């Protein structure tokens, strides 16, 4: 009585591949359009916000979370999936280091994390692998700004800009010409709007896009309004009248 | 004070209370003194946000000067503060090199005056790192040559913008191209070179998201060249599509879109032999709305004199009409 | 028919959709006219065969004096040349002068399959029989005094065809 | 006075249970024409016939008993004439029982707007 | 069909109907996103059919929409999708 | 492995078989809900039949009561419906203790959503079928409806419905709420807010409903309590006292 | 198979501005073509 399951359910087929990465790959190629840029004067993130309903608040919706302080994440995939690997992602980065080396894990290493939590499922057997794709968008004082990709099997690369999700490809074209390093925060703002207006069409808003910014400071992101002791958060989330301002800034 | 919201208001009510000319004298000296805050940009005041209300004065003077022929005046002005614009940033420059030949054209009186600021505003740009929307700016020249009459010439200059466009994604920029370059074919009679023209601003307005409005006003140049190259129930049916939209929309059409659709679709009916449609046109008032002019009783006049077979009723809407009308 | 429309009540939600798609039209062109949308096409009839619809079926053509019209839709398969064009062709003409009707189509998968497996053996007799119905109804010739009622158990033997919009747009499925 | 009035009111109450919403008790003119006929003795034809229009709105031991008491009270209305004469067309707009749209079917129905439709022509 | 294209679609059929200053084609752009020519054809002439066996001559935005929700679905599914809600 | 749907991994397509196949046919079980949010309560219509005269209609529950100020509006059938509600239960009771709290709706509902999907990964477990709409009215956010469904996706809803008469309930809404401008109604008294909601569904599901086919459930501050079956009939009445 | 291709897209551009041959210009326009079908999403 009680399971038995400890049978891999992640196995390999006549070619070399793995059937359950190649499946899980195809929910990600479906996933909402999401892209990083590093600005070199910050790093910008945009995700598409969705609503359920009218009546449905969206402000629960998760479509962009706060990894660690400095850090933020968003993705393509399997909603669910991304849900509960934030948590586990969180968890190891408060515990193991926010008092041990006394600061949030750079950003390299937290990726190796995540990484590390995708393929420990992908080896062991009574479930089956986690279904996403995260583009982890970041700063850390010893690295700067930085962008990275997590594949669902945990395979990860570095990046500068990226788009996953559907209608990839050209998302990346308009990037990969308006923006070639050195350029205001802001400005990379307005870009991405552009490259977004193309790749989506049917209607299209500043409130409908989730747009986060790793590229900022206040004293209300030290989280005092004393002396100083330390640098505190840079992660800032926008509320949507500020991105319509910058839709109307040309 | 001396401060530029302060400037703004004393320069302001210079217009009012005097003229023109007298405000301008104030907007002159707020530039050349009057410490204000921040760096400075003039050697005495801001010409950032010292900008965003130099849009607004240069605005105001705008509208009489090309009317008036102070035009010569406004003309010097633009060029000397333009050089203040690039010490900001990227995004400011951009805003304001826009804008500036469009407010002319609002109320245009010198065709002349337009030309002549535009083709510095062409040249000043290339110190920037702006030549994408040099060709957009190209077509607002060229707007301007086409109501001098000089459609030869404005052909010249066209072909070469819609070249550069679909390899830069100016795309938007492309339908705007697309639907002037018709109007140019149509005039020099190339009935032919006019739809095909007009079938690539349609495949590249559906290419990308765009306003409800410009999409209306390709079909209002696709039903025109269906009088042209025949069948009014073609014509019929997009002058159709045009004026449910401009229903929803209700009063919030624009003053030319409206009043120009609802001239054409009246013509159509009367040539297709439809002549009791026109009647039904003028009864209803979701689909004419309050709209009375010259226009609107000439096809009354005209679809009704077509009616009793009367050519007396003919030539008399011809001529009362005839300014607007004809 | 033989059996009666009202007397079969208590089966009440199937009989009065089947009013409103077959009779209104039937008596009364002149309302669907003035409008500008046409008389309904094809009714499917969908759900058990052995409630009642039959019942039904029969009943509709008792109140509105229409000529019921039976096929066997296997009788449609004979095994000569054009002897299968020929009936589809004459069941239609007599519709016609015949009109008002009901065509009744007992077990549609033999006249309109989907494939066996995709492949064939005698399933292209299926698909001579299948062309000829849509080709009817996609024509020049207009289903308005002449309505077809199509009957099958399962929906999962009807063609794509059929299932799509124009040749079959009301389907009452039975409750 | 009141008390065959209250006996009019209490015996509503009684027919309000009486009347037929599920399948209960039972659908009488019986109990209908003891309410209309004496608080039609106990006022007058014009104040029933406005007191009466509000109570149809709600039950009414299903609607043919009242639609055969507005027929009586509206002889009377026009009968007078003046003011009643309006009055007839406000009771009219108000409840269809007599206009009526639970059924279409009845001779009373016709009735009442042939009467009300020749004085609006007239 | 992109979302300039759906519009035509919704025009002409309400052309050869029964309309009037309602039938809001805003309404229509949201509640429709790329279906074939052919799918978009088929819907806008079938709710014309169906409100008039409803016993209504007349089409509003009302009736369209009234027509449409009846014949999308009669079991109950949970947003769109398991990807994204 | 095995196959995609004799345990639960993903499928040809990276879809999840069994996650759709909760969503659908465990709302056609005769029920149907709706939540709308009162000025200061919160008020839920759901459905409750009986089929039996035989079978006593107050054990039978799809309204529960979590804590004494929370309910769980379950859509979906009792095996299942008392799988989430024990976990419901023990959560909220765990958090009363431990962080000093009553439990919020958006808590429980984000807990709930995290560990379905855990049990969706399982391959000797099921994820549940049922929709779980959790109301109270917090001290920390008002009147408050929150929604979980099953996939573990979860979401905070201002109004919600379930069953396939979600679009006649959301359209009326709407059109209301975009003239007034305002996606909550102005009413004290509790029984003012449960008039308006009947309104709504009765025009949306067109049927009116007895009292013993009809269980209400409502939510004020600092308790949540179901409405006796005389006191659903005087709210079906009162209306028509209008009329 | 696409050079094949390209002289076949390029020829319609020819017969539409009304010409009894095919231009250079067909062809660039019929490899841009081509080239945008392959970049595919």
């Amino acid at each position: 009585m009680t399971d038995r399951y400890s049978f891999s359910l992640t196995t390999f087929s006549p070619s070399g591949k793995l059937g359950q990465i190649d499946y899980a790959l195809t929910a990600v190629k479906q996933g909402v359009t999401s892209l990083g840029i590093k600005a070199t004067n910050g790093v910008v993130i945009a995700t598409e916000k969705k609503s359920s309903s009218p009546l449905a608040m969206s402000e629960t919706l998760s479509k962009v979370s706060l990894l660690t302080p400095d850090i933020g994440a968003v993705y393509s995939g399997m909603g669910p999936d991304y849900r509960v690997l934030v948590d586990k992602s969180r968890k190891v980065a408060h515990t193991s280091y926010k008092r041990i080396y006394g600061e949030y894990p750079p950003t390299k290493l937290l990726v190796s994390e995540v990484a590390k939590i995708m393929q420990e499922a992908t080896q062991s057997g009574g479930v089956r692998p986690f279904g996403v794709s995260l583009l982890i968008a970041g700063h850390d004082e010893f690295n700067g700004f930085s962008l990275y990709q997590v594949d669902p099997s945990g395979s990860y690369f570095p990046w500068k800009a990226t788009a996953i999700g559907k209608g990839s490809v050209a998302a990346k074209t308009f990037l990969e010409k308006r923006w070639n390093d050195e350029l205001e925060l802001e400005d990379a703002i307005h870009i991405a709007l552009l490259t977004l207006k193309e790749s989506v069409e049917g209607e299209f808003n500043g409130d409908t896009i989730e747009l986060a910014i790793i590229g900022d400071e206040n004293p209300d992101l030290l989280g005092y309004t004393g002396i100083p002791t330390d640098k505190g958060p840079r992660f800032r989330k926008l509320t949507s009248q500020e991105i319509n301002d910058r839709l109307e800034a040309l | 004070m001396s401060l530029p919201g302060s400037k703004l208001e004393e320069a302001r009510r210079l217009v009012n209370e005097k003229q023109y000319n007298e405000a301008e004298q104030v907007y002159l000296s707020l530039l050349d003194k009057d410490s204000s805050q921040s760096s400075a940009a003039a050697g005495a005041s801001v010409d950032d946000k010292r900008r965003n209300e130099q849009e607004t004065s240069i605005l105001e003077l705008g509208q009489l000067y090309v009317t008036m022929g102070a035009k010569d005046k406004l003309r010097e002005f633009i060029p000397h503060s333009t050089e203040y614009m690039m010490q900001f940033a990227k995004s400011k420059t951009v805003k304001v090199l826009k804008t500036l030949i469009e407010k002319f054209e609002q109320v245009p009186d010198s065709l002349d005056d337009q030309i002549f600021v535009c083709e510095k505003s062409i040249e000043f740009a290339k110190r920037e790192k702006r030549v994408f929307l040099k060709h957009s700016l190209s077509i607002k020249l060229a707007t301007l040559h086409y109501q001098k009459k000089q459609y030869k010439d404005s052909l010249a200059l066209i072909n070469d913008l819609l070249r550069e466009f679909k390899k830069l994604d100016d795309k938007p920029s492309l339908v705007d191209v697309h639907l002037l370059e018709s109007k140019v074919y149509h005039k020099l009679r190339n009935l032919a070179k006019s739809k095909a023209s007009l079938t690539a601003a349609r495949t590249a307005a559906n290419s990308i998201y765009c306003p409800t409005q410009t999409v209306a006003e390709l079909d209002l140049m696709s039903g025109i060249l269906h009088c042209e190259d025949k069948d009014y129930k073609t014509a019929f049916s997009y002058f159709f599509e045009s004026f449910e939209s401009y229903h929803n929309l209700t009063t919030h059409n624009s003053y030319e879109k409206a009043c120009q659709v609802l001239k054409y679709m009246l013509l159509s009916k009367i040539m297709l032999n439809l002549i009791d449609d026109v009647k039904n046109i003028l009864n209803a008032k979701y689909t004419k709305e309050t709209y009375q002019s010259r226009g609107i009783d000439a096809m009354k006049a005209v679809a009704e004199a077509y009616n009793n077979r009367s050519l007396l009723d003919f030539n008399t809407a011809l001529k009362q009409y005839e300014k607007e009308l004809m | 028919g033989e059996i009666t429309f009202d007397g079969i009540g208590g089966l009440t939600e199937q009989i009065r959709e089947l009013r409103e798609v077959i009779e209104l039209p039937l008596k009364n062109p002149e309302i669907f006219q003035r409008v500008g949308i046409k008389p309904p096409k094809g009714v499917l009839l969908y759900g058990p065969p052995g409630t009642g619809k039959t019942l039904l079926a029969k009943a509709v053509a008792a109140t509105i004096g229409a000529n019921f019209i039976f096929s066997p839709a296997s009788g449609i398969v004979d095994k000569y040349i054009g002897e299968s064009a020929r009936i589809i062709r004459e069941m239609f003409a007599y519709a016609k002068e015949h009109e008002p009707c009901i065509i009744f189509m007992d077990e549609v998968d033999a006249i309109g399959g989907r494939r066996f497996s995709e492949g064939t053996s005698a399933d292209r007799e299926i698909q001579r029989t299948l062309m000829e119905l849509l080709t009817q109804m996609d024509g020049f010739d207009n289903l308005g005094q002449t309505k077809i009622i199509m009957a099958t158990n399962r929906p999962d033997t009807l063609d794509p065809a059929l299932l799509r919009p124009g040749r079959l747009d009301r389907k009452v499925e039975i409750p | 006075a009141q008390n065959d009035c209250n006996s009019a009111l209490d015996q509503l109450l009684v027919l309000e249970k009486k009347t037929r919403q599920a399948s209960d008790l039972a659908s009488s003119k019986e109990v209908l024409a003891k309410i209309v006929d004496l608080l039609a003795s106990r006022n007058k034809w014009d104040d029933l016939n406005e007191q009466l229009t509000l109570l149809s709105k709600k039950h009414g031991q299903l609607k043919l008993s009242i639609q055969y008491m507005i027929q009586k009270v509206m002889e009377y209305l026009k009968s007078s004439k003046s003011l009643d004469l309006n009055t007839r067309i406000s009771v009219i707009e108000t409840i269809r029982v007599v206009t009526e749209n639970k059924i279409f079917v009845e001779v009373e129905r016709a009735r009442v707007t042939k009467d009300l439709v020749e004085i609006k022509k007239e | 069909r992109d979302r300039r294209e759906r519009r035509l679609i919704f025009g002409t059929i309400a052309s050869k109907m029964s309309l009037a200053p309602e039938a809001d084609l805003d309404s229509l752009i949201i509640r429709n996103d790329s279906l074939s020519g052919a799918v978009i054809a088929a819907i806008m002439q079938e709710a014309g059919l169906r409100a008039v066996r409803k016993n209504r001559y007349v089409i509003l935005q009302s009736d369209l929409e009234e027509a449409y929700a009846t014949q999308v679905k009669t079991d109950n599914t949970v947003d769109k999708f398991d990807f994204y809600k | 492995a095995g196959y995609d749907r004799h345990i639960t991994i993903f499928s040809p397509e990276g879809r999840l078989y069994q996650v759709e196949y909760a969503f659908k046919a465990t709302n056609q079980t005769n029920i149907n809900s709706l939540a709308v949010r009162g000025k200061d309560c919160t008020v839920v219509i759901s459905q409750k039949k009986v089929p039996d005269k035989l079978l006593d209609p107050t054990t039978v529950s799809y309204i529960f009561c979590i804590s004494r100020t929370i309910g769980m509006v379950v859509n979906g059938p009792i095996p299942d419906a008392r799988n989430a509600a024990l976990r419901a239960k023990a959560e909220a009771a765990e958090f009363r203790y431990k962080y000093g709290y009553d439990m919020p709706c958006d808590v429980l509902a984000k807990r709930m959503a995290n560990l379905s999907q855990i049990y969706t990964q399982r391959a000797y477990m099921r994820p549940l079928g049922v929709i779980l709409t959790f109301v109270s009215v917090d001290e920390e956010l008002g009147p408050s409806i929150y929604k979980t469904d099953p996939a573990g996706y979860y979401v905070g809803y201002k109004a919600t419905a379930t069953g396939p008469k979600q679009q006649e309930i959301t359209t009326n809404l709407e059109n209301h709420f975009k003239k007034s401008k305002i996606d909550h109604i102005n009413e004290e008294s509790w029984e003012k807010v449960v008039e308006f909601a009947i309104t709504h569904m009765i025009d949306a599901l067109g049927t009116e409903f007895s009292k013993n086919d009809l269980e209400v459930g409502v939510a004020t501050k600092d308790k949540f309590f179901t409405l006796s079956a005389e006191n659903i009939e005087e709210r079906l009445v009162a209306i028509a006292e209008q009329d | 198979a696409d050079v094949k291709g390209v002289c076949t897209e390029a020829g319609m551009y020819a017969l539409r501005e009304r010409r009894i041959h095919v231009t250079q210009e067909d062809f660039e326009l019929a490899v841009g073509k081509v080239m945008n079908k392959n970049q595919e999403t």
